[PDB]
RNA sequence: UUUACUUAUUCAAUGAAGCGGAGCUGGAAUUCAUUUUCCACGUUCUAGCAUUCAAGGUCCCAUUCGGGGCUGAUCCGGGUU
């Protein structure tokens, strides 16, 4: 493995010389997605401790 | 040489603040003598007795009460509630045959860190110029009024423990609140809360102990 | 008279344990600060079986919360548990199947598995395949959790005890004869040679205790005291019972 | 202020990376540290004897100050020093031919545990001060007791060291002053008078004095909550 | 003749990380006149991400090309459990 170049062994890309990118798609669609869900699910404790 | 007669003392037994005179009887225990006494050791002791003696009643001579020893001081150690059970001859002469019995199970808790358990047995009746001396239910009727004793009691016995819970036993208010809700279409008569027990206390600490006396 | 196979395997060489291609031991995650106090996020890896046992195993790996590091602990088998179940770990959480907290922080009649004696100890009692423990008993004074098991234990443990919900996944294992001595030579592969087993009337007198005889027999009665010698052990070792077994042993 | 923008952290249970903790508490430690901490706490942890229970108990700082304030200028003659004082008998019962007595007879601190003791038995000493030291105790136990029998002055102090610093050793145990000075006369008297009402007379009372029965703030605590929240609330 | 605390003796456990108490906030019995007290203390839709004195809040820098604590995350006391 350690005598070729970069752009030719793995590749150019998020975690290309890891998992497979396949079982990653559903990763960044997971990840990101809670991302916002969680900041969505975190104003909504601002408010539900404010009007008491 | 044996002669125990002497080694057993003599303790007085009191009553809580939610009913009347305190002094109720004089009973033995165990003085100290050849190594062994009765204070913090075991504990394990409770009180029978009908609250119609010790109230001053007799067309309302029923209800047994169930107490717990709590601490003691001087020759003068108080009780508190943890329990209410009742006689044989009370349930047995309330049921009769040609007649219907419903049997109630609901649990309730406080905000002293304190569990209690209790029970409700509802029976039925007649109406104007009636001719059969028999008629039972449709079970249509059974379901409803259970679900409704129960709602009553587990949001009005929660906070200042068994103080609350006494306050509404006592001067019947779940006797006639139950009678006159489904008396809409059938009402049904009697309906007590017959046997009802504590059984977890908090643990000691006398800043809570003391909330609650007289 | 000579020497005898159990009193031979006392001191060990080969009655070792056939590991090697083995994943790991019964060890899940020491009782510590946030354990004892609130919970955690777990993430189970998967549900890898064993190499020399009958029910898997759930390889718990944990979110280390001393720097970015997964370090994978390991817990037994839970009856119906997926790959990627958030398996939360703490005793401030709530009673799930899988999830694991104090049995004082939890419900009576709940049933637990890899109960321990001692809250962080990683592994004890209720870890055999298929089987369960129940708590008939809670007094929150000086925190006793009356637990039982599966013979009819009374063993009192403490409220902060570790104990997760669930029965060890391997049910009526033994609820199916295998027919075949093979596959039971095949189980033994990476356990042990505690088998195959052979009569003492058999053997010779030298060979074991029950031996000799060109007529087949014991000579004395099989019932032993219960802590017979180191030469003279072998047959009924404190029989008060013989014959139709009510599984009563020290005292039911 | 111009970029200066933040965003907060959680720390609380189960979560979050726990950073630069005081671990001072709960630390690994070795086997040497181990027994001599809990050597003075296994001290604290049963009772100290009738003859015991002074260590620890002891005399005020201000009054032990002035008993090193005037003992500093009571220096032996050092390597450098003392080979001064063979070269002024030299110069002197050679070159004026002296008898013995040239040089002045000594008046500075006086150290030695076996002569100290003995100067007691003799009472030839004007002050005696002990130390509530000493790695093996039943070794100096008999340096209070005996000052008591036969009058002589003891002042527990704090620092055995000084004791032989200021007079050419490391050690010493025992600094008496059976002299004085042409003007260092009035400290003789005051001390020998503010020492007696200090330990000697405290005696009477320290007579079947005991000591330790005490638990770590741990057994201290917890203690004040089984027998303290029993009956005071 | 009886049970208590622990320091000897002794178990189990970790790479001695969460101890005793109390307290900052809030909630939960409500006050015999005011703090007369009990519980929690960022993580529960989902095979994810978590790490460089954390960033911020604040001051000395002799101003700089870069740096330091305190709190954040309570503090007191050394008895890892």
């Amino acid at each position: 493995y350690a005598t070729v170049s970069k752009t030719h062994k793995t590749v150019s890309r998020a975690y290309g010389g890891s998992r497979c990118a396949n079982c990653v798609k559903e990763r960044i669609i997971r990840a990101f997605l809670i991302e916002e869900q969680k900041i969505v699910k975190k104003v909504v404790k601002e408010q539900t401790e404010a009007a008491k | 040489v044996v002669d125990p007669f002497t080694r057993k003392e003599w303790f007085d037994i009191k009553a809580p603040s939610t009913f009347e005179n305190r002094n109720v009887g004089k009973t033995l225990v165990n003085k100290s003598t050849g190594l062994k006494s009765a204070s913090d050791a075991l504990k394990g002791r409770v009180v029978e007795v009908c609250l119609a003696d010790l109230q001053g009643s007799e067309d309302h001579s029923f209800r047994k009460i169930k107490l717990r020893v709590d601490e003691v001081q001087g020759k003068n150690l108080l009780t508190n509630f943890h329990g209410m059970d009742f006689t044989t001859d009370k349930l047995r002469s309330m049921v009769r045959k040609w007649q219907t019995l419903i049997e109630a199970n609901v649990t309730v808790k406080t905000s002293d860190d304190y569990v209690l358990r209790i029970f409700a047995i509802a029976f039925t009746r007649k109406q104007a110029n009636q001719v059969k001396r028999h008629s039972y239910a449709q079970s249509s009727h059974i379901r409803a009024i259970r679900k409704v004793i129960s709602e009553i009691l587990t949001k009005e016995v929660q906070g200042s423990t068994l103080a609350q819970l006494t306050s509404k036993l006592i001067p019947e208010v779940i006797n006639k609140e139950i009678e006159n809700a489904t008396k809409d279409i059938f009402p049904l008569q009697n309906i007590h809360v017959r046997k009802v027990k504590l059984l977890k206390q908090p643990k000691f600490d006398v800043g809570a102990l003391m909330a609650l006396h007289g | 008279g000579r020497v005898i196979r159990n009193q031979r395997k006392g001191a060990g060489s080969i009655f070792t344990s056939h590991t090697r291609l083995r994943q790991g031991a019964a060890k899940l995650r020491t009782l510590d600060y946030a354990e004892r106090h609130g919970y955690i996020r777990g993430i189970v890896k998967q549900i890898v079986h064993d190499s020399g046992r009958g029910a898997p195993l759930a390889k718990v790996v944990f979110r280390d919360p001393y720097k970015y590091r997964l370090r994978e602990e390991i817990f037994i088998a839970n009856e119906g548990v997926h790959t990627g179940q958030f398996i939360y770990a703490g005793k401030k959480a709530s009673l799930n199947v899988g999830n694991v907290l104090p049995l004082g922080s939890v419900p009576e009649g709940t049933i637990v598995s890899n109960v321990e004696e001692k809250p962080g100890d990683r592994g004890a009692l209720a870890r055999a395949s298929g089987n369960y423990v129940i708590i008939i008993g809670h007094n929150p004074d000086e925190n006793k959790t009356r637990v039982r098991l599966p013979s009819g234990a009374k063993k009192v443990i403490s409220s902060d005890a570790r104990g997760v919900i669930g029965v060890i996944a391997g049910g009526g294992r033994v609820d199916k004869p295998l027919l075949k001595a093979g596959r039971a030579f095949h189980k033994y592969r990476l356990k042990r040679n505690s088998w195959p087993k052979t009569r003492g009337v058999a053997m010779n007198p030298v060979d074991h205790p029950h031996g000799g005889g060109n007529h087949q027999h014991i000579g004395k009665a099989s019932t032993i005291s219960r802590g017979a010698v180191s030469g003279q052990k072998a047959g009924l070792i404190a029989a008060r019972r013989t014959g139709l077994l009510r599984g009563s042993q020290k005292t039911q | 202020n111009p970029l200066t923008h933040s965003t907060p952290k959680n720390f609380g249970i189960g979560q979050a990376v726990q950073p630069k903790r005081n671990l001072s508490r709960y630390v690994k430690w070795p086997e040497y540290v181990r027994v001599q901490r809990q050597k003075k706490i296994l001290s604290i942890r049963l009772k100290v004897p009738p003859t015991i229970a002074q260590f620890q108990y002891t005399l005020d700082r201000n009054t032990a100050a002035e008993t090193f304030k005037l003992f500093n200028k009571y220096r032996p003659e050092t390597a450098a020093e003392k080979k001064e004082r063979l070269t002024k008998e030299a110069a002197a019962v050679a070159e004026g031919k002296s008898k013995q007595d040239a040089s002045p007879k000594p008046y500075a601190v006086k150290y030695g545990l076996n002569h100290v003791v003995a100067l007691i038995e003799n009472k030839k000493a004007k002050l005696v001060l002990i130390a509530n030291d000493v790695d093996p105790i039943e070794l100096v136990v008999f340096l209070p007791a005996l000052c008591k029998k036969m009058g002589v002055p003891y002042a527990i102090v704090k620092g055995k060291a000084r004791l032989g610093t200021l007079v050419n050793q490391k050690t010493s145990a025992v600094a008496a002053l059976t002299e004085v000075r042409a003007e260092d006369e009035a400290a003789l008297a005051k001390l020998v008078s503010t020492i007696d009402a200090n330990f000697a007379d405290k005696y009477d009372e320290v007579k079947k004095h005991w000591g330790g029965g005490i638990l770590g703030n741990k057994a201290q605590a917890k203690m004040d909550k089984r027998a303290k929240n029993s009956d005071s609330a």
